[PDB]
RNA sequence: GCGAUAACGAACGAGACCUUAACCUACUAAAUAGUGCCACUUCUUAGAGGGACUAUCGAUUUCAAGUCGAUGGAAGUUUGAGGCAAUAACAGGUCUGUGAUGCCCUUAGACGUUCUGGGCCGCACGCGCGCUACACUGACGGAGCCAGCGAGUAUAAGCCUUGGCCGAGAGGUCUGGGAAAUCUUGUGAAACUCCGUCGUGCUGGGGAUAGAGCAUUGUAAUUGUUGCUCUUCAACGAGGAAUUCCUAGUAAGCGCAAGUCAUCAGCUUGCGUUGAUUACGUCCCUGCCCUUUGUACACACCG
């Protein structure tokens, strides 16, 4: 049960070393419930991206 | 980075203070009006001096542009 | 579909590529489809080419990558381990009879089969580290299409490597059989037990 | 004379100078037909400006380009840019520029480099290292 | 194409005091004797009319004394003084080529021959250092 | 059409031509071939020890062919290769030149070679002949 | 009649293009035929020195360079008139050989 | 640089600049370059120029400096690479580069100069820059067969050396060319590709150590100068803690030339062949810079 999400605002890199980047995403079907993610690979917007999980928000990397 | 420097910007916008009436927004005329306007020791500083008096053209048509 | 006769002959085979452009004049990418909806637009099938190498400009801007093909980014990827480096033609040899043993064995399409490969090979959620000047620190992060297809194409190529290092089993076969069963999800293989353990570990960190 | 063009293609090194000149669909590799240039694994490209447009453009036209220089992989693009460019300079040169600029299309729309020979070259060796960019390894 | 045998196959060959893997291709299983090379034993073998296709069980006894017979007598059948081991010997001047046993008699020889005369190659042979002038500051670590 | 040396692979077309050079005889081998390596550089004998004599004769003879007045340090220079020096890096070394002016001299009395004018050994009036006869024999099959 | 070359070498190229120059004019108003002046692929003297005058530092090397240019100029006329020409366009830097 | 502004307007440094690479069927010519059938300059050379200035269009931005996408383009990372390079300063390194030097020492049984022989190579050991490898993405064997940067002599004290002929090789000999876009040299380089043998084995991987012999340079080869032939067949089965370099024709391989040079390149300085993986981001480590701050420091925390 993965979902899928197109990436539609890149927030900003994030994290320690700078590896990973703060992302917007919005779900393909139902298309509310925005969520801020992260994600390791470089990203632009666009990205159909898909989540393992869904019910959880992202904040800051250390 | 492609930031123009003082040398190129102020020589445009004395360019724009003193010829505009004779300036365009063609890149190919302001270069050639420049070549005949200021003693340029270089081909390169010619283009960038060309290039952003255009730019700055291209501004002054769109509104009053600060400090010419 | 006529045969032009030239002063200097051109061959059947040859002439018939006219009608269509083929992976070696052999695989066709009209019946080949990506079956997931997020690396469709970094797995590049849409423009064919008749051979695995291009010698485009893939590294001068961010995602380039994305534009060249799908197949070149593997014969790029097999030359690796120092002495294998700069040597394209070899990795394109290695590719050629790889998907001539990938067709030979299940039938099927050979870049369908990698297409396949490369979808079930990259894992969905990589557990980055957050340490903190040296403290062991790990987050679970999602993974970008173009990581994840391009860690794709390297887990099969390393598989395919260290199964045919100091072994009497040929690389391009070996590169078959690490692709065939990626396709078909067998956990045996290289780069998905590396998958499923990268996943595993991403969520045991959420 | 006749109606020949004369053009070039280039790689790294490697320099192709075709001549087109008016006949049948002759097409020599330094006096040597093309079915059998090498490698062998590397004879699509070019193959290429052949099977793209069709083998009924070159029924007027014979080409025999003389590539020099560079290395094997380096000569084969610089004869398939060579055909590419000969076969372009002889048809806006002898045919109606409707059909020039066709073949330039689906040129450009396969492959930049059939008609735009690549701009990379070498870059110079510093000194300190073994290369353009690689040092020698630094110890403390 | 593939061929079968039977009874014919010798799994242990013994030439010149060696053991020889009868499964070793021939041209290469020779080369188990001490003074015979890879480059020695092609030479015997095609003196020998012994075609190289064949393993080392694959050969018959007719063949095994008619390379041990050219190995001992390399001169007599047509084989360059150059291409031999031992050529222009210290004692009589002929040109030889050791093998198994003789090699290492010989060597030895060589040794007293020169720690007898107290050369410095000798000296250093007797020392156990390296004698063709390396470097031995750095290297000589074994 | 009028086959030519230029218009057959070189690979297939050197296997046709050794052939026919063994089975006409003619070409006299020296007696060394079953003793000597090729070049300096090689660490083996010919694999083909009955036919590379053969083999190469029929190279050189293209090679000339294709070419004008090649001398014999050209190749050596030719068909040498990289040397396995052991632990100093790998370089260049030429093949033997006995082999190679033996090769030239058995073609220039067989009919297919000369000595050119201002040096090195043209291709005979019959060299071109018999050559592009083998290359339309070549390439029909 | 008289097939007369004149070299021209020099490491710089103003002075020696003017003496070039100078030498067709002359061939020029003087109904003379000439081939020329044919630019010879310059040469790049190259030293590659170590900066440092003792061996200490970082390992840093100077590139020198000594560019050659040369010319060639085929004449045909008699040879007073080729000299009287080289005198006419006589020049410190740039050297000149005068071939029969 | 925009902008904010008790500052305003400038100078050095940066940038401009210069050298080099990529484009020019547009000029000027070329039997020392190439081609077509004498002609011509597409390729080759080099001199006079042109060309790019982020050009045009979209987004974001203080709508500013700019940045990111496309399109065209030879080139849109400062277009690629370098050369040059400020204010002060260091007890940094060199008086073993100097007929550059102050002073001290020595100056005839010399610390001057020269000759002979030895050493700088010496080997229980620790360390640094590297070269070969541990194999099959491979070793050999034939065959295919492609670069660029360069260097090259005379009455010497002998240069680059083709071609013929000997020689298994290394090498020898006889003639000739080149003071060079002319000859070496198309430097026919190596990786590389095809066709065969090998078959997971410390094996045909690896080529140390050592024995015998043949040549080259040199007055002189012993403590093997170096090359070649046969033989000897070592560790090494991918390397701990640590640690280096690197963002595109780049890294990595792969060779070639030049310098040193009578001989000797596992070294440097360049050059080209094949040619990627992964970022195009951050301050987590490391180094440096700036601001605030404390100071009993100013020879400045090695206080
Ligand atoms: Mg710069
Ligand atoms: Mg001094
Ligand atoms: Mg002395
Ligand atoms: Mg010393
Ligand atoms: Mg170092
Ligand atoms: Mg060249
Ligand atoms: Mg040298
Ligand atoms: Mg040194
Ligand atoms: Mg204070």
């Amino acid at each position: 049960p993965v979902t899928l999400a197109k990436v539609i605002k890149v927030l900003g890199r994030t994290g320690s070393r700078g590896g990973v980047t703060q992302v917007r995403v919005e779900f393909l079907e139902d298309a509310s419930r925005t969520i801020v993610r992260n994600v390791k690979g470089p990203v632009r917007e666009n990205d159909i991206l898909c989540l393992m999980e869904s019910e959880r928000e992202a904040r800051r990397l250390r | 980075g492609r930031v123009r420097t003082k040398t190129v910007k102020r020589a445009s916008k004395v360019l724009i203070e003193r010829f505009y009436p004779k300036l365009t927004l063609d890149f190919e005329t302001n270069k050639r009006l420049t070549s005949e306007i200021a003693v340029i020791q270089s081909k390169r500083l010619r283009n960038k001096i060309a290039g952003y008096t255009t730019h700055l053209m291209k501004r002054i048509q769109k509104g009053p542009v600060r400090g010419i | 579909l006529q045969v032009v006769e030239l002063a200097t002959t051109i061959p059947l085979d040859v002439q018939e590529a006219q009608r269509e452009v083929k992976l070696f004049n052999k695989w066709s990418f009209e019946d080949v489809e990506v079956k997931d909806v997020s690396l469709v637009d970094y797995i590049q099938i849409r423009n064919p080419v008749f051979v695995s190498h291009t010698a485009g400009k893939y590294a001068s801007k961010r995602f380039r990558k994305a534009q060249c093909p799908i197949v070149e980014r593997l014969t790029n990827s097999l030359m690796m381990n120092g002495r294998n480096n700069g040597k394209k033609l070899k990795a394109v040899r290695i590719v050629k009879h790889a998907l001539e043993i990938i067709h030979v064995l299940t039938e099927q399409n050979p870049i369908q089969v990698v297409v396949d490969a490369i979808v079930n090979s990259g894992a969905r959620e990589d557990s980055t580290r957050i340490g903190s000047s040296g403290t062991v620190r790990r987050q679970a992060v999602d993974v970008s299409p173009l990581r994840r297809v391009n860690q794709a194409i390297a887990l099969l190529t390393i598989g395919a490597r260290e199964a045919s290092f100091r072994n009497i089993k040929t690389i391009a076969e070996c590169l078959a059989e690490e692709l065939i069963n990626a396709a078909k999800g067998s956990s045996t293989s290289y780069a998905i037990k590396k998958k499923d353990e990268l996943e595993r570990v991403a969520k045991s960190n959420r | 004379s006749t109606q020949s063009v004369q053009t070039f293609g280039k790689k790294k090194t490697a320099t192709a100078v075709a001549h087109v000149k008016a006949g049948k669909g002759l097409i020599k590799i330094n006096g040597s037909p093309i079915t059998l240039v090498q490698p062998e694994i590397l004879r699509f490209k070019v193959y290429e400006p052949l099977t793209l447009v069709g083998l009924d453009k070159f029924q007027g036209i014979d080409i025999r380009v003389k590539v020099t220089g560079g290395g094997h992989v380096s000569q084969v693009y610089a004869i398939r840019q060579a055909i590419a460019k000969g076969l372009v300079a002889y048809h806006q040169k002898y045919v109606d520029e409707a059909s020039k600029n066709e073949l330039k299309k689906i040129f450009a729309s396969y492959d930049k480099t059939l008609l735009v020979a690549d701009s990379r070259r070498m870059e110079p060796k510093k000194f300190g290292g073994r290369g353009a960019r690689a040092r020698f390894q630094k110890s403390y | 194409l593939v061929v079968q045998e039977q009874g014919s196959f010798q799994h242990i060959l013994r030439l010149l005091n060696t053991n020889i893997d009868g499964r070793i291709k021939i041209m290469y299983a020779l080369t188990k004797i001490r003074g015979v090379g890879r480059r020695y034993a092609n030479l015997v073998c095609k003196k020998a009319d012994v075609e190289l296709t064949k393993r080392a069980g694959e050969l018959t006894q007719e063949e095994l004394e008619r390379i041990v017979t050219i190995m001992q007598n390399p001169t007599n059948y047509k084989i360059p003084a150059w291409f031999l081991n031992r050529q222009k010997d210290q004692v009589d001047g002929k040109d030889y080529h050791v093998l198994a046993n003789n090699l290492e008699s010989k060597l030895r020889d060589d040794l007293e021959r020169l720690k007898k005369i107290r050369s410095h190659r000798g000296i250093r042979h007797f020392w156990g250092l390296k004698v063709r002038g390396q470097h031995t500051k750095t290297t000589s670590r074994g | 059409p009028g086959v030519s040396v230029r218009d057959v692979p070189a690979q297939d077309f050197i296997n046709a031509y050794a052939q026919f050079l063994q089975r006409q005889g003619k070409l006299e081998v020296p007696g060394y071939v079953d003793i000597v390596k090729t070049s300096a550089g090689n660490d083996l004998p010919p694999q083909e020890a009955e036919t590379w004599f053969y083999k190469r004769a029929a190279s050189i003879a293209r090679h000339i062919y294709l070419r004008k007045q090649v001398g014999v340090g050209a190749l050596n220079k030719l068909y040498g290769g990289a040397k396995n020096r052991g632990f100093r890096p790998h370089k260049h070394v030429d093949a033997s030149g006995s082999i190679n002016r033996k090769c030239v001299q058995a073609l220039q009395k067989i009919g297919v070679l000369e000595i050119s004018p201002k040096g090195g050994r043209r291709i005979s009036e019959n060299g071109q002949r018999d050559l592009d006869r083998i290359a339309a024999q070549t390439l029909e099959e | 009649i008289h097939k007369i070359r004149i070299t021209l070498t020099s490491t710089k190229v103003k002075q020696l293009e003017n003496v070039s120059a100078n030498i067709i004019r002359n061939a020029a108003q003087y109904n003379i035929v000439k081939k020329g002046p044919v630019r010879m692929p310059t040469k790049v003297l190259k030293i590659t020195t170590r900066k440092t005058p003792n061996g200490e530092g970082s390992k840093t090397w100077d590139a020198y360079e000594m560019r050659i240019h040369k010319r060639v100029i085929d004449l045909q006329a008699p040879a007073s008139t080729v000299k009287r020409i080289t005198q006419i366009t006589i020049e410190p830097g740039v050297d000149v050989e005068v071939t029969i």
